[PDB]
């Protein structure tokens, strides 16, 4: 099982994007796997290896976010079987994104609810963050993406937060990423 | 967040009088200031 | 050939009008030998009700017997097992019984930048609810409305789930229309149903 670097690690020049490898059926007794690497067909050795067991390998390369931009093969062989990946060049619709405050019935309880929807893009992968004044709001859940009706995706977020703090605070803002944008950022705010 | 080093990165990434070669070393340079 | 065994769906299940059913499935079945004979028990207790047939599965030319027998809520619901007998293999399926909690529903109205356009979203927000299986449907004052798509349930830090659903319209049908309803059903509930209306105007 190969895996993509997250959408986020992606985007972000300040993030480090990793394509990783995981090896399904493997001993505890014969844990020795050894995992090679390459980048359109090159062998690179700068890989992290760590072990795991249920046992499994997550073997986790790091990558120039522009070489998978661009699109090159990342392929990991073990031994051999090898898996290959890439990113797919398909269709691009940019997000759009609004804030929905809290239903008017949940202003009477002691916690109230902050909803972001994303809508309308294309491909499926997208990071969707909170903030309050520029801070890091960490209490949040998001539904998986979701396919519409059109052919693109949406998502929820859902920042959860006592009623005193929605009252008493100046702003929250959504923050996106996504191929589809510009700066792959794009941030919008409720007071 | 750093709007500044991320739009660099951003229109470096899409430049297209650069070559690979300068390509990759840009958004190193943009990348390892910042 | 291996076999699969599927829970009815809880739609069917909290609707009396509804037939629950459960689903013994055996797949990658030989066009040689497609004798596949299947019993079903009822705690342990033989049932003769179900309907068995063939499906030719276009997919990757292969061969699937599906068993479906029909049973009655109140034996799901008190956690009755069920088990298929297919010849000798035995799938058994019986209900989860745990913490029980009831969703709140909200309704959210279209945001208002999307206002201006020419179609809007109505949201049904719902939360805090045990356990994740759960029935979400819209109405225009109690009929059929289709344009929409649910979330799967997601696993709060509460221990409970939430779901969202997105009802897509035109900006004048939100307008001409009375009201719209967002209908739950879940465990949790009173007579398993919860009715959420809002109306522009
Ligand atoms: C030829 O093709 C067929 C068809 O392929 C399927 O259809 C095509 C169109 C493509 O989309 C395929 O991608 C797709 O898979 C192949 O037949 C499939 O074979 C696989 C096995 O490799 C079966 O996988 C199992 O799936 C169940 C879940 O099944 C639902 O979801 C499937 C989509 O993933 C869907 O295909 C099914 O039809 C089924 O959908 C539900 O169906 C019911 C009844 O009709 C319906 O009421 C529901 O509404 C509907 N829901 C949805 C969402 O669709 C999954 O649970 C299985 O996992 C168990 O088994 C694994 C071992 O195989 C094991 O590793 C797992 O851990 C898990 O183990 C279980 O664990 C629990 C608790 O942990 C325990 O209680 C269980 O006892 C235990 N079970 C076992 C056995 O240990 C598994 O993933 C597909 O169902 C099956 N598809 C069909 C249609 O039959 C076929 O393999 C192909 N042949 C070849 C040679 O390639």
């Amino acid at each position: 099982f190969i895996f993509p670097p997250n959408i986020k690690d992606v985007l972000m020049i300040s993030l480090t994007p990793k394509v990783t490898c995981v090896v399904v059926d493997v001993s505890e007794d014969d844990p020795d796997v050894q995992i090679s690497w390459f980048v359109n067909n090159v062998e690179v050795h700068t890989a992290q290896t760590q072990t795991h067991r249920e046992i499994r390998v997550v073997s986790t390369l790091t990558i120039l976010h522009q070489d998978w931009m661009s699109g090159k093969e990342f392929k990991c062989k073990v031994n051999p079987i090898e898996r290959t990946i890439s990113k797919i060049k398909g269709l691009v619709r940019a997000p759009q994104v609004y804030i929905l405050p809290p239903p008017a019935e949940q202003l009477s309880r002691k916690d109230v609810s902050l909803t972001c929807l994303v809508k309308g893009f294309n491909p499926g992968d997208i990071s969707v963050e909170w903030t309050s004044n520029g801070h890091t709001e960490e209490n949040y859940k998001d539904t998986a993406p979701v396919l519409d009706s059109d052919g693109s995706y949406f998502i929820y977020s859902r920042l959860n937060m006592k009623t005193s703090k929605w009252e008493k605070t100046d702003s929250f803002s959504c923050n996106v990423r996504h191929e589809g944008l510009k700066n792959y950022y794009l941030k919008k705010t409720i007071s | 967040f750093n709007m500044q080093c991320q739009r660099r990165f951003y229109e470096a990434l899409h430049d297209p009088n650069l070559n690979e070669e300068q390509r990759n070393a840009k958004i190193k340079s943009i990348r390892d200031d910042c």
